[PDB]
């Protein structure tokens, strides 16, 4: 399923498809290159993204697991995985906000986790920005055009518009708190 | 209970001078005008100023005792007659005749008068050059000030201790440390609990043979020439009193321009690149003569440009 | 201690009413000094001389200064108003008269503590009312 | 062995500060029990001021208090701290200076709090102290008291011209009783003490602050009289005996002054802790 | 003999964390019921109190809560714990330090609750409670109302809803009811019982962290007060007799203090457990 | 309470017309401190004194410390636009007239129980939209 209706965008041709709209307007839309993974938890907790593979983000993402996952020494903070699961939405306005989105993630970053012990973790703080604002910006190079005209589609139910909708910003979200996750996965131990 | 307050035998000074003050006697008019500036309202605040000032305090006062066994080794002063005067800001009047129209500071369980430490140590710090803050209103004022400051404290520091040379930064430093008990720049270091100065309460010691409150006279007369002037009546601390002043000081350790604890200064010593002419100590000796010195400059309590509350040794 | 919205709304219809506030929703600056030396008083000195002394019109002051006094007489008028029978067989709420001397009530009243809650009350009251104004 | 009785002596006056925004004339006012309104020591304020004593001693403050809190690894506290509620407060009078200020539903509560908790020395104190309390409540029949248990305290004027002070010639007052309570000991109506400990009648301080000179601030600060006795309960848990005799006998002894409280600086909230003597 | 009701009786200021991100002023928050949305103590956190008391004898918590949770063997607990609902809560006053403050839908819950479980002594409870809530009912005639049962408590103020309780004369309170909702006792509406128990009522404690004297973090603690009580059933499986009257034994022994709740080392959370005396 | 977007946007909308933040995404550090403690001001002394103590313009205060009270107003009328207008709603979806101060319309206007929530609401979200710009 991951290879087949996330990675190879085929959940958009195969909705489309079904109810006979494709046509090559839609059909130029169609993205690929991409990378999908889930992980199930011994409890039944899914952690499931997709990123591009092609541009700057996923080389961003492959360099900070290897920088933050321990070797058998840049130290990870675990509480920043909550704050981008808890204030996803107000990380939305920031993204959203074209004009100032890299200060306002570094202001957002800064003002949280203004404490004592959060100095050593700037390096990962400014690398989750940058991560972010990357994944942000291919996710609306990929998808808002598409997105408009699902929006528009007249036959479409909204059920359909609603599982082919991507957001932009909320999917970038998630592929950085999955990334996270995963990051905090392999490294804690239950000693 | 007349002279020799003591736990036993007398009334708290401070539930005189505030509640038992304005009681309502059967025959004693102050709500009206005519009854504010009779003679029976005068006559009935006057007997309560004498009570007030029919007190004394023995050397060994049990008191005073307790306060140097939990306070440590006091440092004695001796009072100059203006007198002196501390918590004057309180409110104590009624528009009476004969009333004290002052506010006095008393304290509440032992009621013997007493300068509370935060007046001692705003008086200490305010000939500190930095005891003035940025703020924007103070911007004019705050380079002289400094400057002034600076030149008095380093001929202090030079007078008090054995160091020949002292710095700018340095003196930052050691303000901040003696009084913030941190840096110039926010944060702290990290400091033994010993290594903490403290300002006690100075508490009134010794009336040696007569009492150790006054009644004295502020007479302002108005801006006409032409005008009545007020006659304004308030309650000081006797001349010739023993005030006991109790601090907890420690000693100050500076290598370069940095303030350094025992601990960090243990193993800057013992670092094989070291300067005997960037390390500087003041002993809690010399903060408490440094400290006697600015008290027998500048003196303690209210009206000090007038004079009251200077200080000799004894 | 809560001040309620019914306090603030007596506060300011005593101000309006002791010719406090003017008709242009302005009071002269020194009237915040005034209830905060009132305040002061009352809890340093006590409640008979802070009353004494605000209760006084031959002072000299830069203006009508037992107006507060007046103002502290209406809030506890208004507070007295709606007590309950419950309450009012423990608390005296008969309405003090408005000639008479408040200091004189007081006294003749005892001291007992429920008018020190009541003036402590009307106190903060006429200091937040105050506050919600301008100072002109 | 487990749960123990300590007695606060305050040396100076002694700020608690709630975290409290009073826009009347007290700006920062002191900590009030939950429940009986009195001023009161938080347990958090107590072992944070106890813990600051002892933090030279690493072992003793990670085996009793816990961890730091920047630390790896996280270790509960082993000493159970309970909060300081008051016990005896000084008020001022016309023949004496001060005496200490108990009231009946405070004896109450404490006998309550001795038989819940157990302390060490509990059966002779909550038997006498009981004793006491029918003594006084068979004399009082209802009405409002100040019973003093000095014959020359006679006719004293407990703050208020309202409370006078008279002396029950039936109720014997203990010497342990006197230590733990007070020398000069009067025992008030909850009316008279509730009166006597509201926000109206504590002591206050009056500070501001001088910009070269000219004040710039003006506050009133809250403070709990000098010399006033807070009880608050230790337990032990599963303690060392080592690191626990360490640390009653350093807390329990006549040069050991601790700082509870805020205006540190300034001589505030000094106090001695001295454990609950035999009957 | 299966379904037994204990009340609740905390000795100290209880605070059992809810795990709800407030964003507000009050960042720890307290448990609350589900469906009263009054204060509560969820039945796991009573079971893991209870066990961590008896977490010595390892027969008894092995035979009755079930096996520890790193455990080759699986044993599933036998005794029912049922949550902990308020049943009553100090509220200030000035004729007495405090009273006992519970309202008529919390009697009527509880009579509700007792008929539903049929609790050991449920009946002449039942009877006794339901007679009380009549007579309240017909006394108040659908109004705001607050009874108090000793004529000395007439007049007595509630501080945070500024009423004075009433005494209606014609209603009886039986000891056993004395015993069980608690002494100085006050039977108010549900609208006053709702504003003493919520959010800006109950007692929030500021507190913070100091890193060399300088504070590093704040945030405010709601707590429940001291003295308040909470009813819970017990309902026992197929449990061993022996052990069964063991574990009631050592829970209703008098020198038996249980902790529930958060900051335990400061002294939070320490109650008694007591079954419900016969009628 | 959970972090409502929508109030979060109004949030933005009013620090930026209520002359907070600077065309440079800059703010007074003090209003940090304001907002930080309008919630617990509201909460341990009472709304209408809280709102009286922000409110007041004769303050000797940093900056404007007002500015936050009319950021809560906008806030609040934003949040009354967008009410589903029913016969079943209790919420009153009547906008605050800008010629009103806060403090009078709570008073004048009874009902706190939708106000104290909504105030909440709105500091809570100044609270976290004012973390998206530089503290200076």
């Amino acid at each position: 399923y991951l290879l087949e209706m996330v990675a190879k965008d085929n959940l958009f041709k195969y909705t489309l498809s079904n109810k006979n709209i494709l046509n090559e307007n839609m059909k130029r839309f169609i993205l690929k290159n991409k990378l999908a993974f889930s992980l199930q938890k011994h409890s039944g907790q899914i952690y499931h993204t997709a990123m591009s593979k092609k541009g700057k983000s996923y080389v961003k993402f492959n360099m900070l697991l290897q920088k933050y996952i321990l070797k058998n020494s840049e130290k990870f903070l675990s509480s920043v995985i909550q704050m981008i699961r808890a204030h996803a939405e107000i990380l939305q306005i920031i993204l959203q906000n074209e004009d100032k989105r890299t200060e306002m993630l570094k202001n957002y970053f800064d003002n949280n986790f203004n404490e004592s012990c959060h100095l050593g973790y700037t390096g990962l703080f400014e690398d989750i920005q940058t991560l972010l604002c990357l994944r942000y910006q291919e996710n609306i190079q990929d998808y808002q055009n598409r997105n408009e005209i699902i929006q528009q589609n007249t036959i479409l139910t909204s059920d359909e518009k609603e599982i082919l909708i991507v957001s932009p910003a909320m999917d970038a979200i998630h592929t950085i708190f999955t990334a996270l996750q995963f990051i905090h996965f392999i490294n804690y131990n239950k000693d | 209970m007349p002279k020799n307050y003591t736990l036993q035998n007398a009334s708290n000074l401070g539930w005189l001078f505030y509640k038992d003050y304005y009681r309502q006697e059967p025959n004693v008019d102050f709500i009206s005008t005519q009854g504010k500036e009779s003679d029976t309202t005068a006559d009935f605040f006057r007997k309560t100023n004498q009570r007030i000032t029919a007190y004394q305090l023995n050397s060994e006062s049990p008191l005073v005792a307790a306060f140097n066994n939990h306070f440590g080794t006091p440092l004695q002063l001796k009072t100059i007659y203006p007198g002196l005067i501390t918590g004057s800001g309180l409110p104590h009047q009624t528009g009476s005749k004969g009333e004290f129209k002052l506010g006095f500071q008393f304290d509440y369980t032992t009621g013997l008068p007493y300068i509370p430490g935060s007046s001692i140590k705003g008086t200490l710090r305010s000939m500190f050059p930095f005891s003035l803050k940025d703020k924007g209103s103070t911007k004019r004022i705050l380079p002289e000030y400094r400057k002034e400051r600076m030149e008095y404290i380093r001929d202090l520091i030079i007078e008090v201790t054995n160091i020949n040379e002292i710095s700018d930064t340095e003196i930052q430093a050691l303000e901040y440390a003696i009084f913030t008990n941190s840096t110039p720049s926010g944060k702290t270091i990290e400091f033994s609990l010993e290594e903490k100065d403290v300002f006690y309460d100075a508490f009134v010691a010794d009336s040696k043979d007569g009492v150790m409150l006054s009644d004295d006279y502020i007479t302002p007369h108005g801006e006409n020439p032409l005008k009545d002037p007020k006659p304004i009546l308030f309650l000081k601390i006797r001349p010739d009193v023993t005030i006991n002043f109790y601090f907890k000081l420690c000693t100050t350790h500076l290598y370069k321009e940095k303030v350094c604890s025992s601990k960090q200064i243990e193993e800057i010593k013992k670092q094989n690149d070291f300067s005997s002419s960037d390390y500087k100590m003041i002993t809690a000796h010399q903060k408490r003569n440094l400290f006697e010195k600015i008290l027998l400059c500048i003196g303690i309590g209210a009206k000090t440009n007038i004079g009251y509350g200077q200080l000799k040794k004894l | 201690m809560k001040i309620s919205k019914k306090q603030i709304e007596y506060a300011i219809e005593a101000l309006r009413a002791n010719n406090i506030i003017t008709n242009d929703n302005q009071y002269p600056k020194v009237f915040k000094g005034y209830i905060s030396s009132f305040g002061a008083a009352v809890i340093q000195s006590g409640l008979i001389p802070a009353i004494i002394f605000f209760e006084n019109e031959d002072n000299d002051a830069n203006a009508d200064r037992h107006k507060i006094i007046g103002v502290l007489k209406d809030i506890i008028n208004a507070m007295r108003q709606q007590y309950t029978v419950t309450d009012a067989t423990i608390l005296v709420s008969s309405q003090i008269p408005a000639n008479y001397s408040m200091a004189q009530y007081i006294i003749e009243h005892g001291n007992t503590d429920q008018l020190l809650k009541e003036i402590t009350e009307a106190a903060v009251a006429m200091k937040l009312a105050l506050r919600m104004y301008k100072s002109e | 062995m487990t749960t123990r009785m300590y007695v606060i002596n305050t040396l100076s006056n002694m700020h608690v500060g709630s975290g409290e925004v009073n826009y009347g004339v007290i700006a920062n006012l002191i900590q009030r029990d939950s429940v009986t309104n009195l001023p009161n020591i938080n347990s958090s304020g107590l072992k944070g001021a106890i813990r600051e004593y002892f933090k030279e001693n690493e072992d003793l403050v990670r085996e009793l208090f816990g961890s730091a809190p920047r630390d790896e690894k996280t270790l509960p506290g082993k000493v159970r701290f309970f909060e300081a509620n008051l016990l005896s407060m000084p008020v001022r009078s016309d023949k004496v200076p001060f005496l200490m200020a108990i009231s009946d539903e405070v004896l109450q509560e404490l006998i309550t709090k001795m038989k819940f908790f157990n302390c060490e020395e509990a059966t002779q104190y909550i038997s006498h102290l009981s004793t006491l309390l029918d003594n006084i409540k068979t004399q009082a029949q209802g009405t409002d008291f100040a019973y003093v248990f000095d014959p020359l305290l006679q006719g004293a004027i407990i703050e208020e011209v309202s409370i006078r002070a008279t002396c029950p010639s039936h109720i014997p007052l203990q010497p342990s009783l006197k230590k733990l309570l007070g020398d000069r000991l009067v025992i008030l109506s909850h009316k008279y003490f509730s009166i006597l400990s509201d926000d109206n009648h504590l002591p206050v301080l009056s500070r501001n602050n001088l910009e070269n000179g000219q004040s710039a601030n003006l506050w009133y600060e809250q403070v709990l009289p000098r010399y006033s006795r807070l009880y608050f309960m230790l337990m032990d848990g599963n303690a060392q005996s080592e690191y626990l005799k360490k640390f009653r006998d350093t807390l329990c002894t006549p040069s050991t002054i601790i700082q509870i409280g805020a205006n540190a600086s300034i001589g505030y909230g000094y106090c001695q802790i001295s454990e609950l003597s035999p009957f």
